[PDB]
């Protein structure tokens, strides 16, 4: 008497699997990003550059 | 002729080291062949040794010769895989040959003295 | 931190426990010196207390039980004279 | 600087080395005063059973230190042999080799105990004021 | 362990007592070859003759052993102490573990007669 | 059936030959897919995210000198002779701590007096060379010394690492009331 | 537990296990040419209990050999208690024997892709 | 089932020195362990019959070790350990070394066994013919003696401390603060074991006469 | 030789707008003969070190 | 010719020939850690001789423990009760959670990722907690004795026991996330320390090395002891002689070792911890005084110990670090005549020169974590 003793239903199963649940998006929804917001920098680049010319030549 | 018993080189199996052998029944019969031959040939009748390993090779050499597949005989042998059954058959063929020579048949050589295998009674 | 008093002891010591039951690797129980002397690091911790510091006296002492722990032992020096006697 | 500032190098060699890593280790962080375990100053720490093998390796080690040092004596099989007193390759403690000047006893002695012996040894460095 | 460390040799056993007579000699050869970097290795005090006639004379202490096979302990043993002590192994305090009545005088008072020696009873 | 003999019913389980492993082109994803894994470092940023949560949230770190960690009664530190109630000094020079010590540190002399009961002259432990086993408070059957859960006691020398007859009295007189505390709640499991 | 320290009907001796221990079954190259001559007291081979005796006493004082055990054995006797009834080797015995399972799909620790398997 | 298979190991063992009886003086069976009793010269072709046969595949020397009885001729007796991870058994070989004449080594079979080979000379002074890097592991460089032998004392010879005047590390004879007490005097003097039941099978002991 | 043609890329980065449409093409053909000068150097392994580590898989071969 | 220059590679001196980067051939030295405490125990009895095998092999010190308490139980013909038997199961599966807590995460450190050492720490520290409940002392707890089990459990230890079982599985997947699929950790170790399966025999290797290589053994399940027979396991075995795959059969095995926690902390029945008899371990202190002959007993097995049959055994389990075995030789006494432990990283160590032939210099150091050498075993 006094011992300690597990519960008489039990406890409840841990977990010892793997938990990894997934999160990141698919590589080429990320590609198709990464393409879009480089090609719309090299708008913004180029366009600032052909607008720096013409101030260069207006000077 | 020779006859390679373990490729070192080409598809893994699950024991690392050991990689698929292409071929395995005619190098596992032909090597079987060599044991039978070497035993009946350097041992003699009387013996336990070559009178096991006799039957030995020879109730392991008629699963060989007489089914087709690598899975079945695999099972049927017991021992573990093709590969590593022509390895350990190679062994067993090693040390056939090596018993020709070592000649354990005889009576022992070195009796032990009389106060020696005495321990605590 | 939001501390507690639960306890003033003999030599001078506040005993202050905070941040409870929530959460299981928070340490609960703590001292503040009243000595910030100067680069030093001795403090007489009465022996009941240190135990209740060590997660291991559940119940809280008091401090008349402490300097009636110190008059025992001083009752007892005078006991054991006269046993050695 | 030297009073804020403790780099002990470590010769933990058995047993407490573990126990010298609980220092290092989350809980006992004594992280804050700066005493960092994780490894050319002037103290070292002898920790587990020094054998027949390894004293001049000990005091090689103590001898290529700056000249105000001190060393500090982990455990029990480091002073006084301990548990393995009487075997034949042991040394009975580090007193046959380096000067020691605090001892924290205890086979595997908590770190409670070690950082204990820490403060005690930083009060007789400081009262020394070399 | 495929590959042996550097001087050793496979210890093998000789059936003759020339054969053992003839290594022996040859390792007597290493011993006193080697001797010049016993000096610089181990940061000794002294000479290189002292160093030789100590090899000298730890093998003239087993010169007169007739048993063949305590002569092929005594050789497997030597070959082991060259070995130890060709490399970096043992260390300048063990290596003067084999000096001990060089080094220093203990003081005086070392007994000769049953007088000396029992004035304090054998020491 | 029969087995080959040098052979038994541990063959290679169903399926322990294990396939080849798959080409490049009998893989699932795209060679672009595969890149963007390969150049973007997709499972780098996935470490570098598990360190950046374990930045914020609250650390395991606990002050030594004014909090001391979770302990329990059964716990063994510096040695104590104790005392009986109406101060008696208990170890009735029994002579069984001696015999059990795993490291010999235990050394009693023994001496009885005109009264009959048996007392100790010299009682030492030799601190350098305990082990704390606690076999010494196991052995005792007076209950006469313990283990106090002190290991607040490092020291300068080895000479006060010598405990003798007084200073392990002294230690039975210091803690007591938390000592037969312990001794109480651990009774029932001894 | 009680129902060791009962105060009825608990003799030491019944409960007693380190006294009934069991003892090394040594067995000498002689006591072998025993065992393949005499026989056994599972199937012996031995009649007439006096001169039984005479003839245990030359092979106890080294009359027969081992190798002329063997050569004047039956093949009865040799497929009987030397190799198996089959004419085969003994195996290499083991205790309890264990059979392996693989675990393969869902309930495996690591996907197809890591090369551990999680075998059973 | 465990009665059976010590019973079946019994027979295992019969059948192994059948197969070789040039080389095989004894076995001895106690509680599922198989020790073969094997001469000296007779380590090699034993060891090679236990590598090599396909009943008999051990495969994997896992320690070996020599204990010493002193009052036999023959001092150490070399005790070896195996096991067939196929087969999943263990196998014990015993063989017999004075301090002066060796046993051969397998370290031409077992790679991993030079190791041990050169452990239980140290602590044993066993010799193993035919081993490179015969030489002390895991005792002092210097020392004298092998300690696990029965001849040698506890503490040893020599102890080791710091001479000032040489400015190094100084060993000497041997001197301590405590003197050893074995309480091994004060041993029970009633026999405290019986001599216990047998566990040999009806098949192996011999017949009695009618 | 890899640091020092970036030096002789340097002069065109700063005049990149007079020597438009044909110090482009100049440029691009430096870059392309350069480019098959580093195609030599990776086809050829030349930074990589070897070791001695493998068994060269060779079959056991009887008799 | 070849001309290779040597260098001195817990403590352990190391001899590396080095022709520029590769190894061409190495030397480990060990020695200087060599206590003596194989010929200590011959003159102890074996109460005594207890401690004398968490001071070896410290890490995991329970199941060191465990394997001379159980070659003196099958050198005694007696048996350890149920509650026995699931009980020290339990402590050593949380004896090998943190056996490989501490060598994943040094490994971990010694190929250079510093965050994981820190993090294992933590959770070592609650097993700590756990062992400083159940014994006296943290790290090095006597609590298996050769009878059974030294005394009951706490009132309230298996909750905390589930408490911290709950909690683990995440904190462990958090510790795996940054590490498994990392191409740095992939790629130094994946053609490093590759050990083929006829020579992980022929080198005695064992554990999770002989298990790197495809060979599935194991003697929890071979040749089952103490309550792993009643509880329901799993193993995993790699397939590439590779060190990645020893790191990941050791990700497995924390894994395996959390769910036989769980299923001990569900079927633990209620029994005697310490066996029957007072022959062999001692009578409580309730009843030593009371009654006469219990008095008689204990003083008994304190002046004298017990005494064992004369025999000889090799019993052999698994630790984490392989397979360790001790070999006892009784004389029929109450000291033991000889007791030799089989380390286990005395063969990891003794198989390195065959192993690490070819490999770079920091090659040389992520082959040295698996085979775990923590110089408690090695030299001993
Ligand atoms: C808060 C809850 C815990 C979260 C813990 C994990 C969060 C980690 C998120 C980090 C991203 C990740 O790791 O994405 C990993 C992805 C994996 O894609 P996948 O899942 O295999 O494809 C299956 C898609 N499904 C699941 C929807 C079916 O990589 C990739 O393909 C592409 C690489 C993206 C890297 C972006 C870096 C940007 C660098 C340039 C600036
Ligand atoms: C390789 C590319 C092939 C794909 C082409 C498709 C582009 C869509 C066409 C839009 C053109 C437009 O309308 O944008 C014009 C802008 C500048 O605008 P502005 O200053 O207002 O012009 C002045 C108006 N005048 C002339 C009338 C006075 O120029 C750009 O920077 C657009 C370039 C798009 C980015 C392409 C880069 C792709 C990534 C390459 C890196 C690997
Ligand atoms: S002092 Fe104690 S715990 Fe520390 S190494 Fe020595 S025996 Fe081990
Ligand atoms: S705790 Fe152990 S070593 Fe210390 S005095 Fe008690 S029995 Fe001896
Ligand atoms: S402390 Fe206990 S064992 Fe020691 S002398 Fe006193 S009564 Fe005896």
């Amino acid at each position: 008497v006094g011992q300690d003793l597990p519960p008489v239903g039990g406890y409840e199963p841990v977990q010892w699997r793997r938990n990894l649940p997934a999160r990141g998006f698919r590589p080429l929804v990320y590609l198709a990003a990464l393409c879009g917001i480089c090609g719309y920098g090299f708008y913004r680049a180029l366009g600032g550059i052909q607008e720096r010319r013409e101030l260069k030549r207006e000077k | 002729q020779s006859v390679l018993v373990q490729m070192r080189e080409g598809t893994p199996i699950g024991l690392t080291g050991i990689y698929q052998h292409p071929n395995p029944r005619p190098a596992l019969i032909a090597l079987y062949e060599a044991t039978l031959k070497e035993l009946q040939d350097k041992h003699p009748k009387d013996s336990v040794y070559r009178q096991s390993i006799e039957n030995l090779t020879a109730h392991r050499k008629q699963i060989v010769e007489d089914n087709e597949v690598s899975e079945v005989i695999e099972n049927k042998i017991g021992a573990g895989l093709i590969e590593e059954v022509v390895i350990q058959a190679h062994e067993e063929l090693e040390l056939a040959k090596k018993m020709s020579e070592w000649k354990p048949w005889e009576e022992l050589e070195e009796k032990p003295l009389e106060d020696q295998w005495v321990y605590f009674n | 931190k939001s501390k507690y008093f639960v306890g003033y002891d003999l030599d001078g010591n506040s005993y202050w426990e905070f941040k409870n039951v929530n959460n299981p690797g928070r340490y609960r129980r703590i001292v503040e010196p009243a000595k910030p002397d100067l680069s030093l690091v001795d403090h007489k911790i009465p022996p009941q207390w240190v135990q209740w510091l060590r997660f291991t006296r559940p119940h809280h002492p008091t401090l008349e039980e402490l300097i009636a722990d110190k008059q025992r032992q001083e009752l007892l020096q005078a006991k054991i004279a006269a046993y050695e006697a | 600087a030297r009073q804020g500032s403790f780099w002990p190098v470590t010769f933990g060699l058995a047993c407490c080395a573990v126990e010298m890593m609980h220092v290092s280790a989350p809980r006992y962080d004594q992280d804050r005063l700066g005493i960092i375990f994780r490894a050319q100053s002037d103290i070292m720490i002898v920790a587990g059973t020094l054998t027949n093998k390894m004293a001049p390796v000990l005091r090689q080690v103590y001898d290529q230190m700056p000249e105000p040092r001190w060393v500090i004596s982990m455990g029990s099989c480091a002073n006084g042999g301990g548990y393995y007193h009487f075997s034949y390759s042991v040394v009975r403690g580090c007193d046959r080799i380096v000067p020691v000047d605090v001892y924290v006893p205890g086979c595997p002695p908590t770190s409670e105990a070690l950082m204990y012996g820490v403060f005690q040894l930083q009060r007789k460095m400081r009262n020394t004021k070399i | 362990a495929i590959i042996a460390t550097a001087f050793a040799e496979t210890v093998k056993f000789s059936g003759s007592k020339q054969e053992l007579q003839k290594r022996t000699l040859a390792l007597y050869r290493q011993f006193l070859r080697g001797a010049p970097t016993f000096a610089d290795l181990y940061e000794v005090q002294f000479s290189i003759p002292t160093i030789r006639t100590k090899i000298r004379q730890e093998f003239e202490r087993h010169r007169f052993v007739d048993d063949l096979s305590i002569q092929n302990v005594l050789y497997a043993k030597g070959h082991m102490e060259y070995q130890e002590c060709i490399n970096f192994w043992k260390q300048q305090a063990q290596f003067l573990k084999y000096f001990p009545e060089e080094d220093d005088i203990q003081g005086r008072h070392q007994p000769s007669n049953f007088v000396d020696k029992f004035l304090k009873n054998r020491a | 059936n029969i087995y080959a003999g040098g052979s038994a019913a541990a063959a290679p389980p169903a399926g322990f030959r294990i396939h080849r492993p798959a080409t490049w082109e009998e893989s699932e994803e795209g060679a672009l897919s595969k890149a963007t894994k390969y150049f973007l470092l997709a499972e780098m940023f996935r470490g570098l995210y598990v360190v950046l949560e374990q930045f914020f949230r609250a650390p395991y770190t606990i002050y030594y000198p004014f909090e001391k960690g979770p302990v329990s009664p059964r716990f063994r530190g510096e040695h104590a002779l104790r005392r009986y109630p109406s101060g008696e000094e208990r170890c009735i020079a029994c002579k069984l701590c001696e015999a059990i010590c795993p490291a010999l540190a235990i050394t009693i002399d023994a001496e009885e007096r005109i009264d009959g009961s048996r007392r100790t002259t010299k009682y030492d432990i030799d601190m350098t060379k305990c082990i704390y086993c606690g076999y010494c408070q196991e052995s005792c059957p007076v209950d006469a010394i313990v283990e106090t859960p002190n290991v607040e006691y490092a020291t300068e020398t080895r000479e006060e690492l010598l405990y003798n007859k007084e200073k392990l009295l002294a230690n039975g007189d210091k803690w007591e009331l938390e000592l037969q505390y312990a001794l109480d709640a651990d009774a029932p499991y001894r | 537990s009680y129902p060791t320290n009962d105060i009825a009907e608990n003799p030491y001796w019944k409960r007693d296990h380190r006294r009934a221990y069991p003892q090394t079954a040594f067995f000498d190259q002689k006591t072998v040419t025993g065992l393949l001559e005499l026989g056994s007291e599972a199937t012996p081979r031995i009649a007439d209990g006096e001169a039984g005796t005479k003839a245990l006493a030359n092979i106890a004082n080294g009359g027969v050999s081992f190798t002329q055990a063997l050569g004047k054995s039956s093949k009865d006797v040799i497929y009987g208690e030397v190799l198996t009834v089959n004419g085969l080797p003994p195996v290499a015995p083991t205790l309890a024997p264990k059979q392996w399972k693989i675990i393969e799909g869902e309930a495996a620790i690591y996907p197809k892709g890591y090369p551990c398997r999680t075998f059973h | 089932r465990y009665l059976q298979h010590v019973s079946d190991l019994h027979q295992y063992a019969k059948y192994i020195m059948a197969a070789l009886p040039k080389y095989i003086q004894g076995f001895s069976v106690w509680k599922d362990e198989l020790t073969l009793h094997v001469a000296p010269s007779a380590v090699i072709p034993v060891t090679t019959f236990l590598r090599d046969n396909t009943s008999t595949q051990y495969k994997s020397i896992i320690d070996i070790t020599a204990v010493d009885y002193p009052s036999r001729e023959n001092r150490f007796e070399v005790v070896y350990n195996f096991l067939s991870v196929r087969h999943n058994s263990r196998i014990r070989l015993k063989t017999y070394a004075t301090e002066v004449t060796p046993v051969p080594s397998i370290t031409c079979l077992y790679e991993g066994a030079n190791w041990f080979e050169r452990e239980a000379y140290d602590m044993y002074g066993v010799f193993f013919e035919g081993h490179p890097d015969l030489r002390r592991i895991m005792t002092d460089y210097g020392f004298e003696g092998h300690p696990l032998r029965k001849d040698f004392p506890l503490t040893g010879y020599t102890e080791v401390r710091w001479d000032e005047e040489k400015r190094r590390v100084v060993y000497e004879p041997l001197e301590l603060t405590q003197a050893f007490r074995n309480f091994s005097a004060g041993s029970t003097a009633w026999e405290p074991v019986g001599p216990g039941r047998d566990d040999r099978p009806d098949s192996f002991k011999l017949p009695t006469p009618k | 030789p890899f640091d020092l043609e970036i030096s002789t890329l340097l002069p065109y980065v700063m005049s990149i707008y007079l020597v438009s449409n044909y110090g482009f093409t100049i440029v691009l053909l430096f870059l392309l003969i350069l480019i098959i000068g580093f195609v030599y150097e990776i086809n050829t392994n030349a930074l990589k070190i070897n070791k001695h580590n493998k068994p060269n898989t060779d079959s056991l071969i009887y008799k | 010719r070849i001309r290779a220059f040597t260098i001195n590679f817990g403590v352990l001196r190391l001899i590396l020939e080095l022709s520029g980067e590769e190894i061409i051939r190495s030397d480990p030295h060990v020695g200087l850690l060599h206590r003596g405490t194989e010929k200590l125990i011959e003159y102890k009895t074996y109460m005594q001789a207890l401690p004398y095998f968490d001071r070896l092999d410290y890490v995991s010190m329970m199941t060191n423990e465990q394997v001379f308490s159980l070659a003196v139980e099958k050198l005694l013909n007696v048996e350890v009760p149920l509650r026995g038997k699931y009980i020290r199961t339990m402590f050593g599966e949380i004896t090998r959670v943190l056996n490989h807590l501490m060598s994943v995460c040094s490994h971990a450190m010694d190929v250079g990722a510093l965050t994981p050492f820190l993090w294992g720490f933590e959770e070592r520290e609650k097993l700590m907690e756990f062992y400083e409940r159940v014994s006296g002392a943290r790290l090095h707890a006597a609590y298996v004795r050769p009878g059974g089990v030294s005394q009951d459990l706490p009132a309230g230890l298996l909750d905390d026991i589930y408490m911290w079982a709950t909690q683990f599985g995440d904190r462990l997947d958090e510790i795996e996330e940054l590490l498994t699929d990392n191409r740095i950790w992939k790629l130094r170790t994946v053609n490093i320390g590759t050990v083929t399966a006829q020579d992980a025999l022929n080198l005695g290797l064992s554990g999770p090395m002989l298990r790197g290589s495809g060979i599935p053994f194991d003697i929890r399940k071979n040749a089952p002891y103490d309550a792993y027979d009643k509880v329901d396991f799993d193993v995993p075995v790699g397939m590439n002689g590779d060190c990645y795959d020893r790191y990941l059969i050791r990700m497995a095995e924390f894994r395996q070792s959390l769910r036989i926690i769980e299923q001990c902390c569900n079927d633990m029945p209620a029994g005697a911890v310490k066996v029957e008899d007072f022959k062999i371990n001692s009578p409580p202190r309730n009843l030593m005084k009371e009654d006469m002959e219990a008095l008689i007993h204990h003083f008994l097995l304190y002046t004298k110990g017990y005494s064992v049959p004369p025999g000889e055994t090799y019993t052999a389990i698994e630790a984490p670090k392989g397979e360790m075995g001790v070999y006892v030789v009784s004389d029929g006494s109450e000291r033991p005549y000889k007791c030799k432990i089989r380390a286990p990283g005395f063969a990891h160590l003794g198989a390195f020169d065959h192993i690490a032939r070819g490999h770079f210099l920091p090659d040389a150091v992520a082959i040295i974590g698996t085979m775990d050498l923590v110089f408690g075993e090695v030299d001993r």
